[PDB]
RNA sequence: CGCUCGCCGGAAGACCAAGGGUUCCUGUCCAACGUUAAUCGGGGCAGGGUGAGUCGACCCCUAAGGCGAGGCCGAAAGGCGUAGUCGAUGGGAAACAGGUUAAUAUUCCUGUACUUGGUGUUACUGCGAAGGGGGGACGGAGAAGGCUAUGUUGGCCGGGCGACGGUUGUCCCGGUUUAAGCGUGUAGGCUGGUUUUCCAGGCAAAUCCGGAAAAUCAAGGCUGAGGCGUGAUGACGAGGCACUACGGUGCUGAAGCAACAAAUGCCCUGCUUCCAGGAAAAGCCUCUAAGCAUCAGGUAACAUCAAAUCGUACCCCAAACCGACACAGGUGGUCAGGUAGAGAAUACCAAGGCGCUUGAGAGAACUCGGGUGAAGGAACUAGGCAAAAUGGUGCCGUAACUUCGGGAGAAGGCACGCUGAUAUGUAGGUGAGGUCCCUCGCGGAUGGAGCUGAAAUCAGUCGAAGAUACCAGCUGGCUGCAACUGUUUAUUAAAAACACAGCACUGUGCAAACACGAAAGUGGACGUAUACGGUGUGACGCCUGCCCGGUGCCGGAAGGUUAAU
RNA sequence: GAGGACCGAACCGACUAAUGUUGAAAAAUUAGCGGAUGACUUGUGGCUGGGGGUGAAAGGCCAAUCAAACCGGGAGAUAGC
């Protein structure tokens, strides 16, 4: 079948909520 | 591990089913808003 | 009697049991039982309206006759029985016409004793009479406050009231807290005092012994956050506040009786 | 006792399978596609009246419709009911 | 496909529920999908496949809880709740074994059953409920005994006679299966039995239940595994044999016993014991009332018919479910063989299932994961972190302190293999035929073959080492804190924090205080001051000093001030 | 033959270390670790709803979201930045 019926966008963002170590003061 | 969605049709149809939506005023407004949108499936039912 | 347990464990060391060999070793009388399901402290709205309730052992409600309306019919106490729904023990009596009832157990009451309700009975523990016929100073229990309603006063395990005076259509009773309270003399009362008077001597010993009575743990308001209890937070152990309920109403002394309908029947509040 | 025009509407089609033909040769069982609301009594009444034979026991099942993808969409075939009519000893059709 | 090899085997196997929804099977294709190739696939495509009186749902019955006629409340929406009606995760009804398909089977087929309901005769006939009473019907733990599943060995039966020494023996391999149902009714367990009279009980009224005496017998009834008969000269059956593509299908088919050890399964919803005192309703049995007349029903046997309708394929510790994935995770119940072992641990295996969907080389550093080390032994480091070590059973032995229980496996020793005898296998366990008596049959007493079998001591022996693997405690001393078990920041904090039993103070007289709620109402509680709520403290031991000015609370109300009016 | 007794699997947890950190995994693996007849654990239903619940109390949890969930609306809030 050389028809090309492709797919689409099929879920959103899990997490950009990511690592956070690194400071200069507290 | 244990994820948030553990399916059960009985707990589904008693929460979001058609008769659960048609029991209250605010669920018949849900079904009114889903006919007014044009939704294919109205509830979770079939 | 009371008996201290041998400390073979922590949680067994401080236990004091209150054993009664006079109690029935068997299943209770089945017609006088009833399903008693727990609440959790939850009302019909489903919200907790009384904290620290929940869990515990399954209990079946025993229908106890507090009214004692079988007047003039002699009964005989078949056996004393444990009741998980109250502090006293209960007495399966059997009237002469073949009806079994549950009454509260008086102090001097054993199996094989006679009891008799009615105004023409004798003055002995287990007999129920209206207080026009009971002599003054008699220790009585299971006292009705309204004539024909059922006993409400003096019903816990080793409790009693004294008919300390009587004139007119009103006796006046010294209740177990020290309150002198007037009650109309047509109310019934059982003679003697309630029987399980060794109940205040038992020690639970361990935390789960309270847990299998249905008493969930009490979180101390000072150990909470300011959002939860008016006893706030604080960096460390701080108090600095007058002690209050979780809803900001002052404990440690503030009187909360406001009932102007029944204070005409109280002649002296408790000391 | 079933009305006659009801019996003329339950037997849809004789079903050919090579399991159905094994049942016809070895257990005297014709396998019919029937109507969806067919009861085992209505099939028994219709095989006897319309095929002019005798029937011992009708066994039925409901075949689920396969989901197929014709072109680019997702269709679903119809559920259909399938009887297993066991004739007693004399076989006509 | 084959032959090896490795791996799992309390699972990585078999099977249900959930959830999914055709992934099942077959023939086809190999674009994409599949972390590579693919002829293969849970991919594409087209067929095929799910068979029920008995299994499940439906159904009858209710629990929590929902909804709730009237009802009570509430600006409205609506909240609550009575009758009632729903709601399983519980209670009610009945099938097993072989055979079968490429794929379905307690469903199909053979065999043998069984359940409920509608319908046709007998004698003696009182049958009859939105009612009464039974019953259903219920906890934790513990202890056996009786078994059985199952296993193990012997016997029997079929076959073998050894690719390298030996192997016609006390050899080797394999099999030695069979159910519901029906019959009998015993190991057990429960319980006095029966008539007769009377009555303020069970709203009635009851010949039932409960009560009360009274005669007569405790010798009566329920209950209950498992056996043993039947089912069954049947089925199944190791293996040969035409069959024949030797796959496979097809016809045959011998033995089919016994002893011992056995559950966590059954007897048992029992028994004993504890306190924390352990659903409900129907089906069921039974009593009658209104009713009802050789009507209507009931009862028995016999005969007929009826048992609908849905689900039924497949996955289920998973590539089909939940995790975006063919995802090292999560996921209820059931079954659970051998050899060691206390064991569902562990090691190795069976039945069974797989080798985890990129390989081939090479044998640098470095990094993971391990192994081993001279001499030293904590010198490392924030810190014995990590690793090493300890580890079993029996016996001897064991301190301060102690709330007298503990500490305690304190510490610390020693004995362990194999062979032989004691004893051709003991102590025990089991138990045959035989003997003997009866209430003579699933007996009882004795009997003691057969079978099974520790443990111990002497002696001998082997090795560097005998709990040889896996498995499996490091120990002690002095202190802080918290009595303790427990709980806690899902996802950087498990603690000294929280809880706690106890303690005290305080409120609270029941239409309780409190709480939820504009309310009704409901929790508290079907409880009632030996009870409940709130607060603080936190076992236990010894204890709890002084201050009432401030701030609260409590009590007083003469005065001063003071609202609406 | 008791026990919030002891040892120890299932089970429930989560103390330590290493790995992992564009992971096999949006919290896991591996080796040890604590509880394991109970204040246990688990299934299936139910019930409590957002200034609200529930909390052996951490501001914990309430659908990978929590010192006030999510969705839609006011709404193109306002924003001397």
């Amino acid at each position: 079948p050389n028809l090309q019926p492709y797919f689409s966008r099929c879920f959103s963002t899990p997490v950009w909520i990511s690592q956070a170590q690194g400071i200069r003061a507290g | 591990m244990k994820r948030t969605f553990q399916p059960s049709v009985l707990k589904r149809n008693r929460s979001h089913g058609f008769r659960a939506r048609m029991a209250t005023k605010n669920g018949r407004q849900v079904l009114a808003r889903r006919r007014a949108k044009g939704r294919a499936r109205l509830t979770v039912s079939k | 009697a009371v008996v201290k347990c041998k400390p073979t464990s922590p949680g067994r060391r401080h236990v004091v049991k209150v054993v009664n060999p006079e109690l029935h070793k068997g299943k209770p009388f089945a017609p006088l039982l009833e399903k008693n399901s727990k609440s959790g402290g939850r009302n019909n709205n489903g919200r907790i309206t009384t904290r620290h309730i929940g869990g515990g052992h399954k209990q079946a409600y025993r229908i106890v006759d507090f009214k004692r309306n079988k007047d003039g019919i002699p009964a005989v106490v078949e056996r004393l029985e444990y009741d998980p729904n109250r502090s006293a023990n209960i007495a399966l009596v059997l009237y002469k016409d073949g009806e079994r009832r549950y009454i509260l157990a008086p102090k001097g009451l054993k199996a094989g004793d006679q009891i008799q309700s009615g105004v023409d009975a004798a003055i002995k523990p287990g007999n129920t009479l209206p207080m026009r016929n009971i002599p003054v100073g008699s220790t009585v229990h299971n006292v009705e406050m309204k004539p024909g309603k059922g006993g409400q006063l003096a019903r816990s395990a080793g409790t009693y009231v004294q008919i300390v005076a009587r004139d007119g259509a009103y006796v006046t009773l010294r209740l177990r807290s020290g309150e002198m309270r007037k009650v109309e003399a047509d109310c019934r009362a059982t003679l003697g005092e309630v029987g399980n008077a060794e109940h205040m001597l038992r020690v639970l010993g361990k935390a789960g012994a309270a847990r299998w009575r249905g008493v969930r743990p009490t979180v101390r308001g000072t150990a909470m956050n300011p959002v939860d209890h008016p006893h706030g937070g604080g960096e460390g152990r701080n108090f600095g506040k007058h002690p209050v309920t979780p809803w900001g109403v002052q404990t440690k002394g503030k009187k909360t009786r406001s009932n102007k309908r029944t204070d005409k029947f109280i002649v002296r509040r408790r000391s | 006792m079933i009305r006659e025009e009801r019996l003329l509407k339950v037997l849809r089609a004789p079903h050919v399978s090579e399991k159905a033909s094994t049942a016809m040769e070895k257990s005297n069982t014709i396998v019919l596609k029937v109507a969806k609301d067919a009861t085992k009594a209505e099939i028994k009444a219709a095989v006897q009246k319309l095929f002019e034979v005798e029937v011992e026991v009708v066994n039925t099942l409901v075949v689920k419709g396969k989901v197929k993808r014709h072109g680019q969409r997702i269709g679903r075939r119809s559920d259909w009911k399938k009887a297993y009519v066991t004739l007693k000893e004399g076989q006509n059709l």
